[PDB]
RNA sequence: GACUGACUGACUGA
RNA sequence: UCAGUCAGUCAGUC
């Protein structure tokens, strides 16, 4: 009944092109994601060094769900001052400045990162996940919805500019959303 | 500062004080520093009371000579005491006895040891006082360390017969896993760590059974994962194709599919016997299926480019050799192969295809990586040199590892015929690299399995190997961080599951075993003690009198013949040796029969057939060529049979050594 | 940097 | 008791 309550601010969402990585690939009518090995051509300009992918959305509540193939991979939304160059041996940029705010999801355990810190949170089973935010409030909350619902955490923060979705792939993960 | 922590001097009390002893704790237990402290107190001991005094320990690998010479023993004892660390490639400037009065403790490699004490002014077993062995468990039938502990032993039963006396030196030794010796009951097991303690000439086992809580906190068990897998691709098959073709050819006889050893074997026994028949236009043959399937086998274990260059590097030598002497049914492979190679060079390239195994290596090495952030370290573990280069070069070529932060380098041992050879310095200089962080995966073989010490390495990888107990009980060790992880790769075609079953479960019946034998009854201890120790002498007097039986020789006697042909080569008579080891003929039609052959510092021999015998070797300014028997027949005149030999040593015959004087 | 020689252990096979 | 691949240890000649 929560999700059901939920789903009268739902939102559809696609994604952007320009702000694919260069290995990645883009499918059913730009709604689903996936990484493989071989490169699709050089990446050029507007597409991130590091492996995320954005949506062409953005929102000036809000709530969604998104489907995983599988676990290692992480997300989350920011700011639309978010760096697109790589500097750091790590290939995954969410949550280490304050401008985002990102969770990552493993077999083992949860992390949810911001600032440049995040703490380690017990590890779920399933791969479907829904995400919620209020800017009225300046909430942001994360639900894993199988077996059951759990509210597993919220962010508090005030926000002077849009967010928009960011998501980060391993190779041979795949990942799709959900509409209405 | 050597303020031991508490367990540690429970497990050492005992042997402070006589009462040679042994001593197990699980891996990260700082035994070496165990080591450290008695001999200290040994040193310290001694002196009070003016006595002559020295430390000896032996070590079984030489990295680890280095590592216990640097880390450990030179700073805790830096000040008072002498220290030298000796090895098998340091090259001395100075004889063994000299070093031995010229130092107190000495780390040292066994196998020198044991070279200078059988050379009867040399060194006699007497004359050191404690004698630390590290990995002790390698005490076993007739190894390295046996024929040292069985001086020992000779000598104290020369000391109980003395008694109706010369002192031997106090003994300790480090295990971490006594092991069993292939047993199925409860009864072997307590068996085989009593001969341990035997050959040892040990007290007891003592492991330490007060201060548990503190034990179980410091070592850690490490999380155990399976990543197990089991895409179509012609090669494999395809080359079925040329391989059955060539079977086909002399219709040979399977009895085995393909890919697997027993084929293999077969192909060895059936070459050989067609090689002692004559006969010909099947050897060859039966040794290009043999090449044939030892590519297969490759192509399962690493990338398939290796096994292609494994197979076009046989075939382009072998037509290099058959060339040289145009300066039936041989061409009949060629014809055939050049074509089909080009083809599986055109198809190999296509990085598409893929193994099986490497795929879910390659997804577990990356998505770790990717987690830990820049906090890692590891160890990939496999079973031959090949392999381990092969894959530092797959780890450097494709570019997404290395924008996730991977640094990979080979470790391999000292001392084949193939990429490059790493030696002793470049070896040093790689875990120097690897232990500040700048080479971050490290790929290496059995010689780092036991005894390396880098505080950090998150994540050990085992590569589809098989093996007893103890080198899985180590191996797990050397995971020596928090947070670690041992992950097992293998595809359920051979037998590697069920096998770390059988391994589990023998290491219950080893933990389970110790605590047997930790609670006899002293009377029936020394009595069952006794006994073991008069066995080995025993059986050691026994296959003594075998092999002075099976070493028995006219050098003139036997003629050597080719054998890919069979045109007869030479007679024994012209037959010399150099220092006893390089076996090598000075004849001058002996000279015109061969053909050198430079693709050079030396050259190697060709026959008209193509086959090699040996080398050009330079010796004393004479210029002369060698040979090498596994590349001849020899036919007696006793019995005209057809005999090959693997190695010089097998052949009953002796030779006379190079009179120079002409 | 190149070439040899010999002890040894684990795995598989009669 | 014999064969077979594999890893490690030592010793010579350039
Ligand atoms: N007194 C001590 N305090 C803290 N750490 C110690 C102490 N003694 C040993 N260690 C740790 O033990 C490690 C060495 O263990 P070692 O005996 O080499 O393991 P293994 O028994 O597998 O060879 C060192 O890295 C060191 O950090
Ligand atoms: F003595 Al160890 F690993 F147990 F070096
Ligand atoms: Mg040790
Ligand atoms: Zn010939």
């Amino acid at each position: 009944p929560l999700r059901r309550k939920l789903w009268q601010n739902y939102r559809n969402l696609t994604f952007d092109p320009v702000s694919a990585n260069r290995h990645f690939y883009l499918s059913r009518q730009d709604q689903q994601v996936k990484h493989l090995r071989q490169s699709r051509g050089p990446g050029g300009p507007g597409s991130f060094e590091l492996w995320q992918v954005q949506c062409a959305q953005s929102f000036q509540h809000h709530y969604w769900e998104v489907r995983a193939s599988d676990h290692s991979v992480t997300l989350g939304v920011s700011y639309p001052q978010l760096p697109r160059s790589r500097l750091g041996p790590h290939t995954d940029n969410i949550g280490r400045g304050p401008s985002s705010w990102g969770l990552c999801v493993q077999e083992d355990s949860l992390q949810a990162w911001h600032n440049g810190e995040a703490q380690r949170l017990p590890g779920v089973s399933g791969r479907l996940l829904g995400m919620d935010l209020d800017l009225a409030s300046g909430c942001l909350t994360f639900y894993s919805l199988e077996p059951q619902t759990q509210p597993l955490y919220t962010f508090h923060a005030l926000f002077n500019q849009p967010l928009t979705p960011v998501f980060w792939l391993l190779e041979g993960r795949t990942l799709t959303l959900c509409h209405q | 500062e050597l303020q031991l922590r508490p367990y540690q001097m429970e497990v050492a009390q005992p042997a402070l004080e006589g009462k040679n002893i042994i001593i197990c704790l699980p891996t990260g237990s700082g035994k070496t520093r165990v080591a450290v402290y008695i001999a200290k107190d040994h040193l310290d001991k001694k002196k009070k009371a003016s006595e002559p005094g020295k430390v000896i320990v032996l070590v079984n690998k030489v990295l680890l000579v280095e590592q216990l010479f640097r880390k450990e023993f030179q700073p805790f004892l830096k000040k008072w005491y002498r220290v030298i660390g000796l090895s098998g490639d340091t090259q001395l400037k100075i004889s063994f006895p000299e070093v031995v009065k010229s130092c107190d403790i000495i780390i040292s490699t066994a196998q020198i040891l044991e070279n200078s004490l059988l050379n009867l002014a040399g060194v006699q077993l007497s004359d050191f006082s404690l004698i630390i062995i590290d990995e002790c468990h390698h005490t076993n039938k007739e190894a390295v360390y046996n024929n040292i502990m069985r001086h020992y032993l000779m000598q104290k039963l020369k000391n109980n017969r003395l008694k109706k006396v010369i002192p031997l030196p106090q003994i300790l030794g480090l295990t971490a896993s006594p092991g069993v010796g292939g047993a199925t009951k409860q009864a072997k097991a307590e068996e085989h760590i009593l001969k341990l303690c035997a050959n040892l000439d040990a007290f007891t086992i003592k492991t330490v059974k007060e201060n548990l809580d503190q034990l179980k906190n410091q070592i850690q068990e490490p999380c155990k994962k399976f990543a197990i897998a089991d895409r179509e691709d012609p090669f494999k098959e395809k080359l079925l194709e040329i391989m059955t073709r060539i079977q086909t050819y002399c219709q040979m006889s399977p009895m085995s599919d393909f890919g697997t050893q027993p084929y293999e074997q077969w192909a060895i026994q059936m070459e050989k016997k067609a090689a002692k028949e004559g006969n010909r236009k099947e050897r060859v043959c039966a040794e290009h299926l043999r090449k044939y399937n030892e590519a297969l086998q490759i192509n399962d274990t690493i990338r398939m480019i290796d096994a292609y260059t494994h197979l076009e590097t046989f075939y382009n030598e072998e037509k290099d050799k058959k060339f040289a002497v145009i300066e039936e049914t041989d061409r009949f492979l060629m014809t055939l192969f050049f074509e089909n190679n080009k083809m599986l060079k055109r198809l190999a390239e296509n990085p598409e295809y893929e193994n099986e195994k490497l795929t879910k290596l390659r997804n577990t090495i990356m998505e770790q990586y990717t987690r830990t952030e820049e906090s890692a370290r590891g160890i990939i573990f496999t079973k031959t040199r090949q392999s381990a280069y092969a894959l530092s070069q797959w780890i450097t070529e494709n570019e997404k590892f290395a924008e996730v932060g991977v640094k990979a380098h080979h470790l391999i041992g000292a001392g084949s015929s193939e990429f490059k050879p790493m030696t002793q310095n470049e070896q040093k200089e790689v875990i120097s690299k690897f232990r500040t962080g700048k080479i971050n995966l490290l790929i290496a073989t059995t010689v780092a399995e036991e005894g390396l010490d880098i505080k950090e390495c998150n994540i050990v990888i085992r590569y589809g190997l098989v093996t007893n107990e103890i080198a899985m009980v180590q191996a797990r060790g050397r995971a020596r961080a928090d947070e670690s992880t041992y992950v097992l790769v293998a595809h359920s075609g051979s037998g590697v599951i069920e096998r770390e079953t059988v391994n589990d479960f023998r290491e219950k019946m080893m933990y389970k075993a110790i605590h047997c034998v930790q609670n006899m009854k002293p009377e029936e201890y020394a009595h069952k003690i006794l006994e073991l120790q008069m066995q080995s002498i025993m059986e050691k007097k026994m296959k003594t009198k075998r092999n002075i039986a099976k070493h028995y020789n006219n050098p003139s006697l036997i003629t050597f013949l080719c054998k890919n042909c069979s045109v007869l080569a030479c007679s024994g008579e012209d037959i010399h040796v150099i220092e006893k080891m390089h076996h090598v003929n000075m004849t001058p039609e002996f000279k015109e029969l061969y053909i050198v052959r430079e693709k050079q510092i030396n050259g190697e021999i060709i026959c008209k057939c193509g086959q090699a015998w040996g080398t050009m070797m330079v010796h004393k300014g004479l210029d002369l060529p060698c040979l090498k028997i596994r590349n001849f027949v020899v036919v007696f005149k006793n019995n005209s049979t057809k005999k090959q030999y693997k190695k010089w040593v097998e052949l009953p015959i002796t030779f006379p050594n190079l009179d120079y004087s002409e």
